[PDB]
């Protein structure tokens, strides 16, 4: 998980986690993209470059979100992996 | 509706690549001749496409078009063309940037790791800078964004990848290429899009230089 991701901190851990990525999962736009965005709720600050930059790509999806492919996880799967993680 | 035709080239050919991803996205139906050779000097040829280049592209229809980027531009959609004048405007924009800033540099430096050149240290040491430039250049654009037009793949990347291509297989080694890590993540991303997968295979990054 990235931590809480509508604080400062969370935010850092989702733009770093994005600098080599475009995506949440792999290289196309999934639930998991969708659930993460929710989550976020509004633009990041443009000094998480990598965080804005995927917001934007995603927001550009949201028309035709339930049509992604893939299925929403609980927001801790998402990213970096938790040491302590249930399941 | 999309267009259907013949690709003369020769195998491997980065060129006809840009008008093979496009037909991916497009649905158009593009045939490869490759294995040809030195056909593009027979007189039949040569009518058709008078510039003796390849690639060359001939459709059912007995349309004929001989340039790269044209050959892509017309098995492409609205979506890669560009749907706005704004949209269709850079995508000609970055088009005519890889071929004027990138293609060049590109060529001298890599050509003499194929042999196909003739290295002059203080050249192939300027292309690096030149191509480091563009890398750069690349990366401070892509910073705020996925692709290079709008929020979905465009000919811009087809052609600035293919164009590309080259150097992060053979030359980009790692300690190279740190320095734009925008660029990167873009240039993953695209050839790992379904479309360039089916064209391009499995694209290895440099890692050692050659």
């Amino acid at each position: 998980g990235f931590g809480d991701l509508k604080s400062p901190a969370g935010l850092q851990v989702l733009n770093d986690y994005l600098a080599d990525k475009s995506y949440i999962e792999g290289y196309v736009p999934s639930q998991a993209d969708v659930a993460v965005f929710e989550a976020v709720s509004s633009p990041p600050p443009a000094d998480l470059c990598h965080a804005l930059r995927w917001y934007n790509h995603i927001k550009s999806y949201e028309k035709e979100k339930a049509s992604l492919p893939g299925v929403k996880k609980a927001l801790g799967k998402y990213g970096p992996a938790d040491v302590e993680d249930t399941t | 509706a999309m267009a259907a035709g013949t690709l003369y080239t020769y195998p491997e050919n980065w060129r006809a690549f840009k008008a093979l991803i496009a037909a991916q996205y497009s649905g158009a139906q593009v045939r490869v001749l490759s294995a040809f050779g030195q056909t593009n000097r027979t007189p039949e040829f040569l009518r058709k496409f008078p510039a003796g280049k390849v690639p060359a592209f001939e459709g059912d229809d007995g349309f004929c078009v001989f340039e790269s980027n044209a050959i892509a531009y017309y098995v492409s959609n609205e979506e890669l063309r560009g749907s706005t004048p704004e949209a269709a405007a850079q995508v000609v924009q970055w088009v005519s940037f890889a071929d004027s800033d990138i293609v060049p540099p590109a060529s001298t430096w890599v050509f003499p790791t194929l042999g196909i050149m003739h290295h002059n240290k203080q050249a192939t040491e300027n292309a690096k800078e030149e191509v480091r430039r563009i890398l750069g250049l690349l990366d401070a654009y892509l910073k705020t964004r996925t692709f290079l037009v709008g929020e979905r793949v465009t000919l811009a990347d087809i052609t600035v990848v293919c164009t590309l291509l080259w150097l992060y297989k053979q030359v980009l080694e790692p300690s190279f290429r740190q320095a734009f890590p925008n660029t990167n993540r873009w240039f993953l991303t695209c050839i790992n899009q379904p479309q360039f997968r089916a064209v391009l295979g499995e694209v290895k990054l440099c890692e050692k230089m050659a």
